[PDB]
RNA sequence: GGAGCUGUCAACCGAGCGUGGAUCCGAGGAUUUCCGAAUGGGGAAACCCAGCACGAGUGAUGUCGUGCUACCCGCAUCUGAAUAUAUAGGGUGCGGGAGGGAACGCGGGGAAGUGAAACAUCUCAGUACCCGUAGGAGGAGAAAACAAUUGUGAUUCCGCAAGUAGUGGCGAGCGAACGCGGAACAGGCUAAACCGCACGCAUGGGUAACCGGGUAGGGGUUGUGUGUGCGGGGUUGUGGGAGGAUAUGUCUCAGCGCUACCCGGCUGAGAGGCAGUCAGAAAGUGUCGUGGUUAGCGGAAGUGGCCUGGGAUGGUCUGCCGUAGACGGUGAGAGCCCGGUACGCGAAAACCCGGCACCUGCCUAGUAUCAAUUCCCGAGUAGCAGCGGGCCCGUGGAAUCCGCUGUGAAUCCGCCGGGACCACCCGGUAAGCCUAAAUACUCCUCGAUGACCGAUAGCGGAUUAGUACCGUGAGGGAAUGGU
């Protein structure tokens, strides 16, 4: 029944806006959409062992798509842009 | 009121016979007299909804 | 990992084992996204151990086949 | 029910009770077998 | 259970698992975000913000995980405002309720269109609708019963009596009961007189009682009357019961009613008999079933020849089974190719039904005859009257039954009914409660059936179906199957 910052953080935004942002060493995570920034804090300086500067989280609604069956809404994401100390060691994301 | 705080007696619904034998809706309430009664002797008193036939029986203090 | 050898395990290191099994989803769940996963079985492994693990834990504080 | 069970799936024989004799089941019949139980108890019942 | 599998529209793939028993079928358990009676406070349902306690985390605020906290009713305790006795209200801990469901049940409210060739009485109809509230059924029910000179003996339900008797602007229409034939059968507890014990109120001090009765004394005030409770006693219609009187009678031991004795009663244990999940009191732990349900498995007999044909299940000659010729599938009409059918086998565990114990409870003192003076037999009830409802009966000569208002009895030499009412005779004992079976219903679960439908038919719905679409909303609501 213990928890684990490891369930907040679900899989990392792989698209052409956020590999511009690893040279700042700004990170961007798919997070759990009913977490708050201070959660999502918490869980990277304790996960990745890095300092964290601040935490910007954007909510986004699902497309919905045409099908021959009727429309079909997918799923509601958060987005969590993480950016670093000045100065700390960056984040092996694994590619 | 119409409705007796102590045995439950209601009115009864029946109807009103003209002399033309024309039959309307109407309500024998019953004879519901309020009353300030007590428990015990020299206690407070507190407002009840009793009807006469109660009250010509012993079911209340004053 | 089979529920037989989750049994000789005593009262924390089951708490030890849930823990570097959750690591191992984590980690699964980032070489998923990066394209870099060939065997994609293993996600649904990994998420039954852990539930495997939480029933065993939760068998022994309900009175059912306690014991280290 | 030694002989009723003997002849349920045969075509065209239908089995039925001496009190349960009717006009339908005669005649559909080219032939009609009693056994000797089943005519004495037909006829004791008829006179 | 036994070799394949990773559900489906619906494929194409990717990566894996399985004779060390997977997928799949059944039973029990764990997990069970958020909304919803929604219940920590709020809200535009699926969102927003907390308090308190214990843990996790930080240099510390931040943050996190698991619990608990609405309101009302009931019981048990503590406190007792104005205000003194006290109550209203407050604190604390236990239990319970709320909402939903297709029909069926009972109590209550209660239309109109229509019919009357108009319409108001009447009808439609106590129907639609509405409110309260159940249960697996409910309601009813153990004679204030009918009947008519012999009798039947709780209730409910079906068939008759009968579209009869009657009742109706005697119009349209409405419509019993007595009794006979059946389905199913069952009867039980309390209130009162009186007797013990406990608490409160009033009265009395040698006036007097009482100390189980009689027999001697002793004690020297705990009696006498009454109120509220708990046991005993009591349950009836041929009237019964309490209270008398006379004979008759008590399973053992201990204790108890000032002492002794004769006798008797009360309490506790033991012994013996009975009853039990029930209407007649109620829970639970074991153990055992030829038992039942929720998975299943076994199961006889043709690779037969030739003709036709893409294909034999067809035709035509032959070989067998049948407790199996139900149905369906398979490249066309299959008992013999398959899944199965007839007929038998199968249940760790859970649940249901029943048996035996364990356990729980009741009974072990009255019975019989005589006497007929007293006491009791369910109260603001019955009855009477005023106004209404319903009975075949529409206020009529109107009994029986029910509601509100007013007046207001009697306890057996009583009271009520037998269609105004009175006398006589017959019948029954109201104003307390509980009661199985026959009867009503199918949202849902298995198993069969059809001179039922076969895509404009059958449900609206074989197909994204209460979907698309239309409407602010309540609501309305489709079309589309075949190589
Ligand atoms: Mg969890
Ligand atoms: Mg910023
Ligand atoms: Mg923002
Ligand atoms: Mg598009
Ligand atoms: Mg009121
Ligand atoms: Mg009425
Ligand atoms: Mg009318
Ligand atoms: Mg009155
Ligand atoms: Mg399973
Ligand atoms: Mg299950
Ligand atoms: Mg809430
Ligand atoms: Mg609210
Ligand atoms: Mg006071
Ligand atoms: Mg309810
Ligand atoms: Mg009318
Ligand atoms: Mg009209
Ligand atoms: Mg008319
Ligand atoms: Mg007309
Ligand atoms: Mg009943
Ligand atoms: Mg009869
Ligand atoms: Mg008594
Ligand atoms: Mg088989
Ligand atoms: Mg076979
Ligand atoms: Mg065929
Ligand atoms: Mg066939
Ligand atoms: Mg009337
Ligand atoms: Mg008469
Ligand atoms: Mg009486
Ligand atoms: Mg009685
Ligand atoms: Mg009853
Ligand atoms: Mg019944
Ligand atoms: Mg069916
Ligand atoms: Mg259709
Ligand atoms: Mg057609
Ligand atoms: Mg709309
Ligand atoms: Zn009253």
């Amino acid at each position: 029944t213990l928890a684990d910052p490891r369930d907040i953080i679900l899989a990392p935004v792989i698209s052409e806006k956020s590999y511009g942002l690893l040279d700042d060493n700004v990170y961007t995570f798919l997070v759990r959409p009913d977490s708050n920034k201070t959660q999502i804090k918490i869980a990277v300086e304790k996960i990745f062992a890095v300092k964290v500067a601040s935490v910007n989280t954007a909510n986004r609604q699902g497309k919905r798509k045409r099908t021959r069956t009727g429309y079909g809404k997918r799923k509601s994401t958060k987005r969590a842009i993480v950016t670093l100390a000045p100065g700390s060691r960056p984040i092996d994301l694994f590619g | 009121a119409a409705v007796c705080d102590i045995c439950g007696k209601g009115p009864g619904f029946g109807k009103s016979v003209s002399h033309s034998h024309r039959r309307t809706s109407r309500r024998w309430d019953p004879n519901i007299q309020t009353v300030h009664a007590v428990t015990r002797p020299g206690g407070n008193k507190k407002r009840l909804n009793v009807c006469t036939s109660c009250i010509k029986a012993g079911k209340i203090t004053r | 990992v089979s529920p037989g050898e989750l049994r000789e395990l005593t009262d924390e290191e089951l708490a030890e084992r849930l823990r570097e099994s959750k690591e191992e989803l984590f980690n699964l769940r980032f070489q998923m996204a990066t394209g870099q996963l060939n065997n994609n079985r293993r996600l649904r492994t990994v998420r039954q151990e852990i539930a495997r693990i939480y029933t065993v834990l939760r068998e022994r504080e309900l009175g059912l086949a306690t014991g280290p | 029910e030694a002989g009723a069970k003997s002849v349920r799936n045969l075509p065209g024989v239908h089995i039925l009770a001496p009190d349960q004799l009717n006009t339908y089941d005669v005649l559909r019949a080219d032939d009609v077998v009693f056994s000797v139980e089943a005519l004495n108890a037909y006829i004791a019942a008829n006179t």
